[PDB]
RNA sequence: ACACCAACGGCGAAAGCACUCUGCUGGGCCGACACUGACACUGAGAGACGAAAGCUAGGGGAGCGAAUGGGAUUAGAUACCCCAGUAGUCCUAGCCGUAAACGAUGGAUACUAGGCGCUGUGCGUAUCGACCCGUGCAGUGUUGUAGCUAACGCGUUAAGUAUCCC
């Protein structure tokens, strides 16, 4: 059913871990900010599930705006199974960088 | 407690023999390529 | 004198020419450290297995105030100070939990210096 | 997969620790290495024999290496002494 | 298939000099670009060995 | 598009030196009438867009200055960061996103990010980080705080409630701009300067006798007789606000 | 062996985790017993959980 | 700067290239006839790239570390050892154009035993799916027939047999 649309673009899956505290626009404002991707990308959208949270190895180092402060052990592992234009990816490490709720986000590229 | 020794025994696993290897200067393929020449044929 | 909890980690920094053996609680504050050179003699002769065995021993010889039965022995780095010293804590034989390495493990990081050439 | 035999032998001066080992899904034949009487190490060895085979299931290494070091273990406190 | 390839090898050094001129620094990609420009010259070289006309038209056509 | 009635006119005639018209500022004098710009430090119009039309060159400046327009009928003067795309939109505010060009208070921000134009308290029009290039950065923030390292290699925590101009500001091939012609020194005002050893003793207190003098003194001092190497001309107690001086 | 059709990808922590040691380092292929292709892809696959923090890059040592 | 992975492994024309991810982009290999029809090889002069050290300009500077300084050994020590340690090392933009830049082997085509390997793809077997066997090629390695070689050795990736070009 994905390879529909690649005549004409390309296809990745975003690995994104979150914070464990919040349980509230955790799924929904980052799927806000998945419909900024919307704008961007306009594609196969789809499968954007969750992972349950679990421990993870070694965190530190969460850099709230003017935060600094907390440490971590667990974190709710968002993956999107999105489909996009190679060009403004950069664009969508700089959201998924910048904003608070998401921390360590490495971009893939499925073949 | 008996006086065996697993540390010992459990350490090389992964030897404290990267530390000796650690002490002096990183240098090239030369004497990588014979302590690691001697070393790909010690596990061998 | 101290907390007093009977259980807390001892740290071994046995060196390539010298040991240091410390003992310290959960937080680290030190309650005691005897080295090779605090054991009297100092030189070529410290930092020997019998260096490891003197000062261990005149380590934890002083936390008889304390008595700690739940020990757990926290090593690092090379020489020939390792062995000794853990035959010097099994020789006091108190409850010794579980023995580890915490030695630096770089990841290539900075440049170790000029080879000897002697 | 079938499973599996250390024998160790013990004379004052010198441990002998013995890994025979079993075939996977693979057909393989090991031997029993016999690891020796210098100071060479033999759980290194034995362990790193088996890592190398993958061959060998997580639970069949273990117990095979808790038996040496079982043994390894009965011979250092010997030495140390004399047991015999 | 010639003028497909001498066409193929025009659009070729079209997209990637307008790669290479706004990145400036590859020194990989320099070699394609010119076994890209010998290997159309060599086949500009063999069409006007066979013809003029027909060549007079490649010339005109970019 | 030059008379801008923003230019503002009447001055302290060109560069002045006089206090009671006794030399005070040495070494000025000369040069054209250099009228100056009154450019828009304090930005009174938050929330309100505004492009870019013209970067004028500000002869009291090291940098250039732009002309920015508004929504509204207005026109100001600002200093125009590196990477002013003519015709680009700029807009103060206190939710204003990051964009070189626009300005926003000292809070709503993240840490780490090139600034020039900062205010040293409230109220103030702008004091620190605007020649051409100097970028003044952020470490971290605090309860009412926020230590900033500014483009001398110092840091210092300041009143967090403080507008500041992000970006990097331009103009600053002026490190390489040679004045090559030797006498365009004296163009921008500025008279030669003598030298302490071919003075006399009654000038300044190397003056010497016979011959290139050696500076005689067990330091080499100013005119006015303070040591002029090494010697901190600062009052021991005056803020305590810098963390370290860092240099 | 064990390639089990599906391709390794980080999100399979099953045949990852039987390729790490309980010391959490990366063996090699003569001792995984996989072709080139399996090690690389593996070895990729490992450093992208390593980056994730699902695999630690130093387990603490023990006894007993 | 990137441990284990690291392999007698992969890629690049060479120098080189290894923490991961993304973007742009080179090059290779394989198949079907799908197309053109010798468009081929080499290359004077020329042009590009070209480890490290070096230099101009600006950053940056933890470790290491020429010079230097102190301690030691020494008859002596400007050296090996040790303690500090500046240029340099890294990056931006250039210049320099040399190295045991080594496979001590210019390039290209055709032909001439095998064994043991590795890497990439292709076919058939086997299952119907991962294997696994043979193979078609290309590349990489190790022993080796013939032949060559002063000998050591090289030997389908020749230092063999021939042809071309510098």
């Amino acid at each position: 059913p994905e390879p529909q649309c690649p005549p004409g673009l390309r296809q990745y899956e975003t690995m994104a871990v979150l914070r464990p505290d919040m349980t509230e626009d955790e799924r929904l404002t980052l799927t806000q900010k998945y419909e900024e991707l919307l704008v961007a990308g306009g594609a196969m959208y789809v499968e954007v599930f969750n992972r349950g949270v679990i421990p993870l190895a070694y965190s530190i180092k969460r850099k709230n705006k003017a935060g600094e402060t907390n440490n971590y052990l667990d974190g709710i592992y968002l993956l999107f199974t999105y489909f996009t234009k190679p060009e403004s990816i950069s664009p969508l490490e700089a959201a998924l960088v910048t904003d608070d709720d998401v921390i360590r986000s490495s971009s893939f590229k499925i073949r | 407690n008996e006086e065996r020794l697993l540390n010992r025994f459990r350490r090389e696993v992964m030897r404290a023999g990267v530390i000796q290897e650690c002490k002096r200067r990183r240098y090239f393929e030369n004497k990588q390529e014979e302590k690691k020449r001697k070393h790909r044929e010690a596990a061998k | 004198s101290a907390r007093k909890i009977p259980k807390g980690v001892i740290h071994v920094q046995a060196s390539f020419n010298n040991t240091i053996v410390t003992v310290t609680d959960v937080r680290g504050r030190v309650v005691s450290w005897a080295s090779a050179g605090t054991c009297g003699f100092r030189g070529t002769k410290r930092g020997t297995p019998f260096a490891a065995q003197t000062a261990a021993g005149n380590a934890i010889r002083t936390v008889v105030e304390q008595g700690m039965q739940r020990a757990e022995v926290m090593i690092k780095g090379p020489g020939l100070g390792r062995d000794a010293a853990l035959r010097a804590i099994r020789r006091s034989g108190i409850l010794l939990s579980f023995v580890r390495d915490v030695t630096p493990m770089p990841h290539n990081g900075c440049r170790p210096p000029k080879k000897r050439r002697v | 997969k079938p499973r599996l035999v250390l024998k160790f032998i013990w004379m004052e001066k010198n441990i002998g620790l013995a890994l025979d080992q079993t075939i996977p899904g693979h057909g393989t034949v090991p031997l029993s290495p016999y690891y020796f009487w210098p100071r060479k190490d033999a759980w290194e060895e034995l362990k790193v024999l088996l890592e190398n085979k993958p061959w060998i299931s997580q639970k069949q290494m273990i117990i095979l290496l808790n038996q040496a070091t079982d043994i390894i273990n009965l011979w250092q406190q010997s030495g140390g002494n004399l047991a015999s | 298939s010639v003028e497909f390839q001498v066409f193929c090898f025009t659009n070729k050094i079209r997209r990637l000099t307008l790669h290479l001129e706004l990145h400036k620094k590859d020194y990989s990609s320099q070699r394609g670009l010119r076994k890209t420009l010998g290997k159309r010259q060599r086949l500009l070289a063999y069409l006007l060995k066979i013809n003029g006309v027909r060549y007079k038209e490649l010339i005109s056509k970019l | 598009n030059p008379r801008n009635n923003l230019i503002s006119g009447q001055r302290r005639c060109g560069k002045g030196r006089n206090a009671r018209g006794i030399i005070t500022a040495r070494h000025r004098g000369g040069g054209h009438k250099r009228l100056y710009r009154k450019i828009d430090f304090r930005r009174n119009e938050k929330d309100i867009y505004g492009k870019i039309v013209t970067i004028e060159y500000d002869p009291n400046r090291n940098a250039y200055i732009c002309l920015i327009h508004y929504g509204d009928g207005e026109k100001r003067y600002i200093l125009h960061p590196r990477g002013a795309i003519i015709g680009d939109t700029i807009v103060s505010g206190t939710e204003v996103p990051i964009k070189m060009g626009n300005a926003l208070p000292l809070t709503d921000m993240p840490l780490g990010t090139a600034i020039h134009n900062i205010e040293i308290t409230l109220g103030r029009g702008g004091q620190l980080a605007r020649a051409a290039g100097a970028v003044a950065k952020l470490i971290a923030k605090e309860g009412k705080s926020a230590t900033l390292k500014l483009p001398s290699g110092e840091v210092r925590l300041i009143s967090k409630n403080c507008s500041a101009t992000v970006g990097q500001v331009g103009n600053v091939g002026v490190n390489q701009k040679r004045l090559g012609r030797a006498g365009s020194k004296r163009w921008l005002g500025k008279r030669p300067v003598v030298r302490g050893v071919v003075m006399n003793p009654v000038d300044h207190p190397h003056g010497g006798g016979e011959g290139r003098a050696p500076i005689g003194r067990k330091s080499p001092t100013t005119p006015w007789g303070y040591p002029a190497l090494g010697r901190r001309s600062r009052k021991r107690n005056k803020y305590s606000d810098n963390f370290i001086i860092r240099r | 062996p064990i390639q089990s059709g599906d391709r390794i990808d980080y999100r399979n922590m099953s045949l990852i985790s039987r390729f790490i040691s309980e010391q959490g380092k990366i063996l090699s292929r003569r001792v995984n017993r996989l072709t080139l292709k399996q090690q690389r892809l593996i070895t990729s696959a490992i450093k992208q959980a390593r980056i994730l923090s699902l695999l630690p890059f130093l387990n603490n040592e023990k006894q007993f």
